[PDB]
């Protein structure tokens, strides 16, 4: 008989860089309001 | 968050709208 004392088998685990990973971001552009004073369409009429 | 500027040209700033009456 043999042992397995020096051929043991290995198992794995990878070493993850979760913890020093980069987050998804998100982009939201920051829309010119029409709730501050934003400009308007100039519908003309005219007075004959 | 953080405040981001996109380099868009003036030249890729032109929009064409295609519509009906209503």
């Amino acid at each position: 008989v043999r042992e397995p004392g020096s051929q043991a088998c290995l198992a794995i685990d990878p070493l993850v860089g979760e913890e020093g990973g980069a987050a998804v971001a998100k982009l939201e552009p920051h829309l010119q309001p029409r709730g501050q004073p934003a400009p308007q369409p100039l519908h003309t009429l005219v007075l004959a | 968050g953080t405040l981001k500027t996109s380099n868009l040209p003036e030249e890729l700033r032109k929009v064409f709208i295609t519509y009906s009456m209503d």
